[PDB]
């Protein structure tokens, strides 16, 4: 009932889904393959990290 | 000086300015920059020329 009084559009999204537990990972056409990839790279960390 | 045209044969009414002076030629050239596209190879992130 007081999530439209935040603003927030309920059909939209939540305030539980700001935080996120989960991240998607683009598909490969988005980051190609070749000078050599550092975005690839970036995701790497973060999966070394978890 | 007197001046006669190629053109016609008959002279010039004004006299015309005669003389050597230096040109020099720049790189610019027009058969080094023409250029054009039909299509052709594109980027691989964005697929446009």
């Amino acid at each position: 009932e007081d999530v439209p009084l935040l603003l927030m559009n309920p059909e939209a999204g939540k305030p539980s889904d700001l935080i996120l537990t989960r991240l998607l990972v683009p598909p490969l056409c988005i980051r190609p393959s070749v000078n050599e990839d550092d975005l690839t790279m970036k995701l790497t960390e973060i999966i070394f990290l978890n | 000086d007197y001046v006669t045209s190629g053109i016609t044969g008959e002279p010039l009414e004004a006299y015309i300015y005669f003389g050597p002076v230096y040109y020099q030629k720049l790189k610019h050239m027009v058969l080094d920059k023409m250029h054009a596209r039909a299509r052709g190879p594109r980027a691989v992130l964005t697929r446009q020329p």
